[PDB]
Order: structure tokens, then sequence, then C-alpha cells
RNA sequence: UUAAUUGCGAUAACGAACGAGACCUUAACCUACUAAAUAGGGUUGCUGGCACUUGCCGGUUGACUCUUCUUAGAGGGACUAUCGGUUUCAAGCCGAUGGAAGUUUGAGGCAAUAACAGGUCUGUGAUGCCCUUAGACGUUCUGGGCCGCACGCGCGCUACACUGACGGAGCCAGCGAGUACAACCUUGGCCGAGAGGUCUGGGUAAUCUUGUGAAACUCCGUCGUGCUGGGGAUAGAGCAUUGUAAUUAUUGCUCUUCAACGAGGAAUUCCUAGUAAGCGCAAGUCAUCAGCUUGCGUUGAUUACGUCCCUGCCCUUUGUACACACC
């Protein structure tokens, strides 16, 4: 029923992992705007750490993020069950994986690099600048981008 | 006057609206006065509605419209769109949100309002696209009270609709302001802007 | 034995059909003009309408 | 029974379709009695068309 | 005169059933919240994270009530909707069964929930008392 | 031996069968109360035959609504109907005529849907359209 | 975001000096002041709602009018 | 919409001439009267030549009529 | 500006080039047996009121 | 005049036929019949929960009876009826009133004379003639292709949000379809975040799937108008399923990625009432695949109830050197 209130006793306009992490934004909504964290992830990561869901990422603690940090990189060491990841049984190790902010866009890189060399089909089709999953293209996406 | 009880009891509110007055969504139908000659008969109040949601058989003659209680109307006119076409529920709710927005701001009977705002955005002389050959020139006319009473519930609709795109400001609350407007002539209001323009155009062309 | 009776009406009818092309194929010599089925206890009764009785008959 | 055919056999022309229906008349007759004079019952009062079936004891 | 669950607004009953069941601590929590989506065809987990699943149990604890026998299969029918499959049209998607058939578990071993003939679940002589008693409640509060 | 009787209101598709029974004065939908319902908006035109004519009336009546098919509009137009129809049925049957006959006048008066079932239902849907008589986009290029 | 809605305690405080004698007391109503939106409006309102003052006579989801103690 | 065709006028205009004495004035028992005396196939073409016959007793108790 | 209240006595057949607009005889109300016929738009029927612009105007047909 | 060469009429024509209409299917009404444990009720057994007085909601094919809802047989019912205007006081049209029904009562099915070098010889053991006829244009396997993309256009789907989005919760349909020689529809119980497995069933079906508790919707909450939690394209990886075979993602699911688009110029389609539009569902193909299709319900408006201005068609009068007919 009440209103809580803070003047501005608790720092607005925050950073973390290298970019922006805005506030008036909430605690979930606002880490989707990192790379590689969406969003259920990122609700599933808030839940681990425990905050509140009322609450704006320009507050918190900064004990909370950096257990929220903690929880991001390896989650595998928590409750979290893992098997929604974006390299899940890998492709080279054989370990559940996910990769955030700066290192996904360079892994996916690497991965087309990889398959480049390969010389499969989807590799060829983005070197030519082409659709790999089969959407045929007798029209759609005529404007190169 | 006397609350009798049955054996599944209702609530004391409905009880207190049943007898005496046939009150609308919560307030009498009664009051409310036509406040022009013309127009009479062509809106409908009198006969005292409860929702604004009957089954209807009202364009299945002529002037089967204009036996059709006001704010139905409203609702209907409301309900445009294609996003929002059909839910005649969702309309009827907005109504009711408007009829206590108006309740809430200067008093009155929010019907006496609506009524007025009708009125008083129905244009008077139209121009109809006669050309005598092929040429765009226009011709000034009157105009049926029926076609004045129907051009005024649209617009306000319309202004509405307008209001609503990207905003805060729920359709309900900007429906209420316009028949605000509408009602004490202020060309603030969409609908009475267009209303004036309208008149303008037939000057002209006459 | 146990087919769905929809399904065995219009199974009947099919093969009405084809008995009638057969017949259409088979007596056209003898002007052949309609079939009849009735599926009684025990048997089927095929009726037969030709132009030359006595040629079907052999 | 519904069927639903395009009218055309080719496909060239104004797509117009055809609605083949087949209507079933189901009907059934609880009886308790000795099972002989049921089937002298049946026996007789055959009409071809009709499809006259029995379920027999409980 | 006599309460019973029909007569009472719905979603306040379920709420209060909820309440309730937060009192008790009992129930059996399996563990999959703030992990699941509820239903297979959803965007998002509960906006309430923590609870919400005795909400749900509340909830099919109350249609249970109201029918005869109740399964899986319809539960998951009952609580899915429609799945934005893209640039294509909706369709109607059953709910997550696995945590329907948790939910009835639980309502088993907690005694409101018993095994019917035919198939499916019915309700516990002592679930109905319960039910009985958070309708009463739950009148109680609108006076 | 109780006088009662059994009226029904059809809307659309959706038809609602009320037992009209001597008693204390019950009116009762699906075994859920009047006073719920629960499209919210529209629980006015459920009342509709209650207040128009007044709870007098209800004070020996006792109305058990069955309500199936159609929507949850229809529905409820259904069971409103069959409310109106239910009273107006005792009356003729076991009450007076004179009485059945106001109770019709009140009815009548506002609204008509309460005593004549509705007369429309859908168009069938025929082909080269997506409904009953919108056709296809045609194209002259 | 283009402000208006935020948290602060000024605001709070002008809000709490904006109830009795009232006619308009929404949530689209406080927006249109430069104040507070959402569902804190709302709060804020109840704030106000608990120690008398300001009555409810329309609580819909998504939208409610609210009218002071005569 | 609703003009009768010849297969209805002339129809009704013929029973007319036969059977002035019993066709008279109100529709059912025209119409019964009709069932009677004429061999009408369908039921809504005899209602329908009922109807026309009323309308035309109708006109008459008002002065003649051509045909 | 003066506005006259003006009451449809006959339906006057409906004109213009598109039937838009119906040819109406109109008798004003506080000046009555007053027989000046106008054109109107919109679906008008006779003991209709009017409420128009300029009360001495011939409107002709719309051709 | 009419939806109509539909009629009233005028009259060297008179009486007719085909088409229109009639018809038939369907959709509406039936407290009037004939009926039901493959439909639904009533009382009443036993029985579960209540207030606790008799009373309220229940579970059980335990009895007995009923047919309003149900299905579907036989009937009936509307004929523009009754009245009022209006019109050679005609055909008719308009307005009340009663009624289930008063737009041909709603929607179709059928549909003339004469034709078109319209489309099919890729539906045919319909087919002329010509080609071909054992390195066959017969076939049959095997892989690929029909799906390729600088690009034009043609139906559509999704959307550009606050009449919303997302979460709960509430929670209502009608058309259907469905296997024994196969493998159909598949509840209910356990396992799995899913997808799915699995064991068991019930059903050749008003009996079981299925009350297809379908969506849109309604209730309370989180964001409040920022390419934002609007929107969902490409992508990356995994887990499933069908099939002998899924790369040239079959498809289903999981996390991640978050592109174009703030309502669309020149244009132009469809539409007049349970219609437009919104929303699902359903059969059709189908081993597997729905943005398609025939149906079906659900929610349900706005605006004419008119006119030849445009467009196409028809007729009348005219002109013609055209009659392969203005190409
Ligand atoms: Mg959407
Ligand atoms: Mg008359
Ligand atoms: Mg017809
Ligand atoms: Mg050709
Ligand atoms: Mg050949
Ligand atoms: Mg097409
Ligand atoms: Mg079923
Ligand atoms: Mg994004
Ligand atoms: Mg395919």
């Amino acid at each position: 029923s009440l209103v809580v209130q803070e003047q501005g006793s608790f720092q607005h306009i925050l950073r973390l992992l290298n970019t922006n992490v805005d506030g008036n934004i909430n605690v979930v909504y606002a880490l989707t705007t990192i790379r590689g964290v969406g969003r259920r992830y990122a609700n599933l990561v808030c839940k681990k750490a425990d905050v509140d869901l009322h609450k704006r990422a320009g507050e918190l603690t900064q004990e909370e993020l950096e257990r929220i940090v903690q929880i991001m990189q390896n989650p595998t060491h928590y409750k979290i069950p893992a098997w929604f990841l974006n390299r899940q049984k890998d492709v080279n190790d054989g370990k559940d994986y996910h990769s955030l902010a700066n290192n996904l866009e360079s892994k996916l890189r690497d991965d087309l690099e990889r398959l480049k060399k390969i010389r499969s089909h989807r590799g060829i089709r983005h070197f030519w600048g082409l659709r790999v999953r089969g959407q045929h293209t007798k029209t759609t996406g005529r404007r190169r981008a | 006057f006397v609350p009798v009880e049955l054996a599944t009891t209702i609530p004391v509110e409905i009880q207190q609206a049943q007898q005496e007055i046939k009150l609308f969504n919560k307030w009498s139908f009664e009051d409310v006065e036509v406040k022009d000659a013309s127009l009479v008969d062509y809106i409908q109040i009198s006969k005292p509605i409860y929702v604004a949601h009957t089954a209807g058989r009202y364009a299945n003659k002529r002037f089967r419209k204009a036996q059709c209680p006001i704010v139905e109307r409203l609702t209907n006119s409301l309900m445009m769109n294609g996003r929002n076409n059909g839910k005649k529920l969702k309309a009827v709710r907005i109504v009711k949100h408007t009829l206590e927005i108006i309740n809430v701001l200067t008093d009155q009977n929010p019907l006496q309002v609506v009524v007025d705002a009708i009125i008083n955005s129905g244009p008077r002389e139209d121009t109809t696209r006669v050309g005598g050959g092929g040429a765009a020139r226009r011709q000034a006319v009157d105009v049926s009270p029926l076609r004045r009473v129907n051009q005024s519930i649209a617009l306000l609709t319309i202004g509405a609709r307008e209001a609503a795109f990207r905003n805060i400001k729920t359709i309900a609350e900007t429906l209420a302001e316009e028949l605000i407007n509408a009602a004490k002539g202020s060309s603030t209001s969409y609908a009475i802007k267009k209303k004036d323009e309208l008149e303008r155009v037939a000057k002209s062309n006459r | 034995a146990i087919i769905s009776k929809k399904r065995k009406l219009v199974a009947d009818g099919v093969f009405y059909a084809e008995l009638n092309e057969f017949f259409t194929r088979e007596l056209a010599e003898e002007g052949y003009s309609g079939v009849e089925v009735r599926v009684t206890p025990t048997k089927t009764e095929i009726i037969i309408r030709a132009t030359k009785v006595q040629d079907v008959v052999g | 029974l519904k069927i639903s055919t395009r009218k055309t056999p080719n496909g060239e022309g104004s797509k117009t379709w055809d609605t083949y229906e087949m209507r079933i008349h189901k009907r059934y007759i609880d009886l308790e009695a000795p099972a002989h004079i049921v089937k002298r019952i049946t026996q007789i009062t055959i009409e071809p068309g009709v499809d006259v079936e029995v379920i027999i004891a409980a | 005169p006599g309460v019973s669950v029909r007569d009472v607004p719905a979603q306040d009953f379920i709420n209060n059933y909820a309440s309730f069941l937060q009192r008790q601590g009992k129930l059996e929590v399996p563990g999959y919240v703030d992990i699941v989506k509820t239903s297979a065809g959803n965007e998002l987990p509960p906006q309430d994270s923590e609870g919400w699943f005795y909400k749900r149990a509340a909830s099919v604890a109350r249609h249970i009530y109201l029918r005869k026998q109740v399964g899986v299969g319809k539960l998951n029918k009952l609580y899915g909707g429609a799945k934005n499959r893209g640039v294509r049209p909706h369709k109607h998607v059953d709910a997550s069964g696995s945590i329907n058939r948790k939910v009835l578990q639980s309502l088993e071993k907690l005694g409101v929930v018993e095994i019917s003939p035919k198939g499916g679940r019915r309700i516990s002589d002592n679930g109905l008392r319960d039910l009985d008693r958070i309708a009463a409640a739950t009148l109680e509060d609108e006076e | 031996t109780v006088p009662s009787v059994q009226t029904f209101g059809k809307k659309k598709s959706a038809t609602a069968v009320a037992h009209v029974k001597a008693g204390k004065g019950l009116i009762k939908v699906n075994g859920s109360p009047i006073t719920l319902v629960q499209p919210e908006i529209l629980r006015f035109k459920v009342y509709e035959p209650l207040l128009l004519v007044g709870l007098d009336k209800f004070a020996n009546i006792d109305i058990r609504v069955k309500v199936t098919g159609g929507g949850h509009v229809s529905q409820v137009y259904a069971i409103r109907q069959a409310i109106a129809k239910g009273l107006v049925a005792y009356h003729q049957k076991f009450v007076d005529e004179q009485s059945k006959n106001e109770l019709k006048k009140a009815f009548t008066s506002y609204d008509r849907t309460l005593l004549i079932a509705d007369s429309r239902r859908p168009e069938p849907k025929k082909f080269g359209g997506r409904g009953a008589r919108s056709r296809f986009q045609k194209s002259y290029r | 975001a283009k402000h208006a809605v935020v948290l602060d305690q000024d605001k709070f405080d002008r809000i709490m000096k904006e109830a009795p004698t009232y006619r308009y007391v929404s949530v689209s109503v406080l927006v249109d002041r430069f104040k507070l939106g959402g569902s804190l409006a709302r709060v804020a309102l109840r704030h106000l709602e608990n120690e008398g003052i300001i009555k409810p006579v329309s609580k819909h989801s998504k939208q409610a009018i609210y009218t002071r103690a005569t | 919409g609703r003009v009768r065709t010849k297969t209805v006028k002339r129809a009704s205009k013929a029973l007319i001439e036969k059977y002035y004495p019993k066709l008279t004035m109100d529709f059912q028992t025209n119409k019964r009267l009709c069932d009677e005396i004429a061999t009408i196939q369908s039921k809504r073409l005899r209602n329908k030549i009922a109807g026309y016959t009323t309308h035309l007793m109708k006109r008459i108790q008002k002065g003649p009529v051509r045909g | 500006t003066p506005v006259t209240l003006a009451k449809v006595i006959k339906v006057l057949g409906r004109t213009g080039s598109r039937g838009g607009v119906t040819q109406v005889r109109v008798e004003f109300l506080e000046d009555t047996t007053r027989t000046i016929v106008r054109n109107v738009k919109g679906p008008v029927r006779e003991g209709d009121i009017l409420v128009l612009m300029e009360s001495e105007r011939e409107a002709r047909r719309l051709r």
C-alpha cells in the first residue's frame, strides 16, 4: 500500500559488463541489453540471485550485482539445469556453455569460419550472402540487408 | 422504499436500483433533456436502458437505427479499427469509464453532456461533389437530422481513436474530454473543428 | 464384419457402381439398361435388365 | 457424408466447387423376446435399400 | 443457510486457497518453480515467481470440485492457450503436463484429490471440507 | 407434486433450460447463484427479468438454469430469456392470467428478445470467398 | 525514458498536497501534471486513500477513476 | 420484391370465376377451399393462390374488377 | 447569423448525380405556409425538422 | 412496376412453351403429436459435503416415471396477414400491428436459346492422326531437379502496440473425422521444461477420443507511449518426431540472436445483417508437413435502403461502303 520513497540515496545510471545497463528499466529487462542474456535466462539469473522483481536496475547494491555477474559466466555451478544454453554438449570440448556480452559474437564468427574451412553448404551460403535454412528465394529479401 | 430479500440473497445496491428508477450503468436516464428542436426522435434517450448492449435489429429496415439508444450507437462507433473490431464488451467498458469520468468532472448527468456533444458536433449544411460534367466544383446542401446525428457520433469516436494512438490517456478519458469540449463548444476538440471546417466550406461554395 | 456403418454404405455404393460399369462393358451387344442389388439373408440378388434376355441367358 | 470437388477436370476457369452429400438414416429398436420370435419377425419385412441388422442377446 | 464453493466469486476463492496453502507449507513443491513455462507455448515463466504454483494447485482443486473426474491431458488442454508461431496464425497448445501431474500428486499426498474409477481424479471428503471452509472464510471477508 | 414448469432460452447456439418451482426464491445458473455469471459488464442483462417486474414475484418461485452451447454473451442472453419466460409460464399455469399479462407487458415494453427468441442465424459460407458474402481479391494487371 | 515517471520525494509531497476537495485523481490525470504514472500513481493515491480523503468509484484493471470524500 | 406470377394470378382468377359463392373473405377458409377444390401440387404455391384469392375478394367489396 | 427550423412536408424525389441528395419540400416551423423546396444530404423523411443557414434560397436539381 | 419478357396495363394479335418463378436441400417456430438407460430430465434409494429444522450443492445408469430442452418421423405454420396511407384506386411500393418468421422469410442446388477455334489429348483401357517403339518418348532403380536468385508482378500470413503487451486466473462452440488385417482416433496412470515417451485402455462410434472445457474474450496484476517488455525476420547450438533417407534447416520443442516496419505513394479489391471484420476450429491433401481450401461456429459493427457520375452489360432510335463483323 505504501510507496517506497528514496530521494536519491541509491545512485542511478549504471554500467555492467562493459556497456550500459540503465535506470528506470526493471532488474530483468535491462539485462536484455547485454548481448547473450535474453529474457527467460535473465529472469532465471535474477531468481538465483534473489532480487525483488519490483526493482529498477538503476538501484541494486554492489554485492547483489557481483553475485549476478558470478551467476552469469558459470551457471553449471548453480541450481540452473544448464540444458537451456547456447553451446550445450558443445562444438569442441563437450561442456555446457553459454557465452555472454562481447564473446558470443566472437564465438559465432569462429564457428562460421570453421564451417567455411570445412566447406559445408551453410558455409558456402554464408560466403555468398544467401539464405542457409532452405528458405527458397525466388522473391523475399531484395535489398541485400 | 422497501427492501425484501429472497432465498438467494441479492446485493443491496442492486435492490436499491430497481422499481422507482431504471438507472443506466448506475444513474438515472431521467432528466437529460434534448436541448435542440430537431434531433428529437433522432436522439433516443427516453426509453430507460440498463446496459449499452442489446441484441438489436437496427440495420433491418430504414430508420431502425434512430430507435437505438445513443449509448449503444456510441459503443458501436468505438468498436471500429480492424484490430479492435468485434469485442463489444471492451467498448461497453470504455463507455462506462467515460461516463464515470464525466460524472467526476463538472458533475451533471454524463448522459446530458453526451447528448449536448452529439447536438453540437453535427454539421448543419454539407457539400456534395456535383460537377455538371466532371469538374471538382462543389454544391451547398442541407443536412438530414439522422445524418447529423450519425456524423457527430462518428467524429467524436474518430477523435478518441486518434488521441489513443500512442498515449497513456486510455481511450475512455480522451472520449470524455472530447465530449466535454463538444458540450461546451470549444474548438479544442477534433470533431467540433471538423464541423466548423465543413461549415466554412459550405459557406464558401454557396 | 467389423467395418464402420457409413463406410460400409459407401463401399456398397462403390460396389454397385463397379457392377454397373462391368455390365456396360460386357452386355453392350445384348443392350444392357439397368442393375438392381438386393442384399437379403444368405444370398445377394443381382437383377439385370437387358434388351436381349435370351442372349444373356445363353 | 460430405465431399468437395472442383467442378473442373483440368483446373482452368473460375474456381467452382461441388457439395456431393450422402445422408445416412440410422434407427434402432429394442425388444424383449425369445430369439426365435425375433428371427421370425426379421426373416420377413425386408425392403431393398434398407439394411436390417440384429445384435441379439444381452 | 449454508456455504459451498459453487456460491463464491471464483478468483477471490482461488486467492484464498493459495493463501491457505502458503500458510500450511504442506503440499510438496517439486522444485521446477522459477525455471518452467507452465504452458509450452509461452514467452515467459510466472510474473510472481515465488509461489503461484500454489495458486495453480488451488485452481486445479476448484476445477476438480466443480466436475466429477479430471485427468492430466484435460488439465493441460484447459490451461494451454495460443502460441505465437511467428509470421503464422495462432494455434491451441496444451499446457506443461508434467507440472499438472506433479500438482495432482501433491494434492493426493495432502488428502484433497483422490483416484477414481473409469479413470482420472475426483475429490476427497477432507478436501471438500477444506474447500467449504475456504469458501466460508471468503464470504466472511466479503461481509 | 410441487408446482413447477420447464422453460428454455435460446440465442445463436446457446440454450438455457430453467426449471421454475414453488418454494423460497432461488435463482441459480449452472448451480451457481444469479449474483455471479461473470462477464460482469453484462451482469445487469441477467438481472433485467428480476428488476423490471420486481422481486415481489420471486418470493415464491425457484429458478434452476442449465446453460450449454454458444459463447459467453450468447449464453448470458439465453439465460436472461429463460428467466423472462419462466415466471410468465408459472403465472399462466399456477397463478392467474391478468398477472401474467401484466408481466408480459412489463417485459415487452423494455426489450423484445425476452419472450420472442431471436430470428437471426449464421449465413453459410460459400466458395470463392472467406465469408458468406466477402469474396477473394480479384486482380487485373 | 522521457521522465515524469521515476520515484523522488518532492513529487510524492506534491501529490500528497493534491487530494482534498479535488475532482480528477487518476493515473492519466497524475501523468498529465508532470507527475508519476504506471503502477506508482495508483500506489500514491492509495497512500492518501488509506488515510481517508480519496474514495474509489471504479476499480477496473489498468483503468481506475477516483473521487474525494464529501 | 413480392410480385405474383402467371401461375398464381391466372389460377386465382379462374378459382374466383368458378367459385365466388363459397370462396369468401378470410384467409384460412379460402386456403382450405383451395385445398379441397384445386389440385395444387406444392403447399406453398397453394397458400400463395389462396392469398391472391383473398386479395381479389377484398378488392371486389369496393366495386367491380377487370378480367 | 440567423438559423431557421424547417419541417418537411413532402419528399420530393431523390436528385443529385449519384443519388446522394434528396430534394425535399419544407414548410418551416415559426413561419408556416411557406413552401421553399431544398436539396438535403442524408436519409430524410416526412415531418423531419432541418436546421439550415439561409431561410430564403432555392436549391435546384444537381446535374 | 418487379430480383426477373415479374406483373399491371396499352394493343394485329390471340393463346402457348422453355428460361425466371414454381421446385428441392437447408436454416429458422412447434409446452400439438410419435420416442428414447447410444439424448436429457424429474422425484426417490444409497451416498459425499453443508448450514444444521424442513433447506443448499454433490456422487452413483440403484428404482419409478416424464419428453421442456435432444434427435427425427408425420403434420402444421406466412399468404406481405390485419389495418393505415400512396398509385390509371392497377400491378405494386411505404408505414404500423400481430407474429418464430414480413429483404424472393435467410442461404444455396438446378438453370434456357445460341455460341467461344476459352481450358483440358498431364483424370481416364475417352480418343483420331502423327511420331516413337530395345543404345526406346515403354519402363524400372539411383541420385538430383521441380524449392536455384541482380530482378518484375499475383493471392496470402505476420505486424507497426496502450481498443495494447505479458503473466496468472476465469472459462464457452458448432461442423467434422476415426482401425482387424491391420495399425485409425486415442482418453486415463507414470516418466520428461519441452517436444515426446511409455505402459494400459475405450471406440467400426448420439455410446470412446470429446462437454473436441478452441481461440478471440472477461477478471486482477507487471511496462507504461523509448524501433521500448511493440514486432518478429535472419542466425547459432542442442534435444525430439515421421519415415529406408531430413544437408538443400521436413517438422515439433529449448535457450540465445534480435532485422525490416510509427498504419504504406501511383493505384485498386471485397462488402449492405448475424452480413463486413475479428477469432479459432474442421475436414481436404497427409507416413511427415498449413501461412492454402472447403465448411463450421464464436465475437459482431459502421453506412446506403439510392443513382446512372464512373465501370461493365442490356435494350430502343439512328448511321454504316463492316456481315472473317472496327483487331
Ligand atoms: Mg500478437
Ligand atoms: Mg392496404
Ligand atoms: Mg431463393
Ligand atoms: Mg485455343
Ligand atoms: Mg496420346
Ligand atoms: Mg485464388
Ligand atoms: Mg462429442
Ligand atoms: Mg529485442
Ligand atoms: Mg512439403
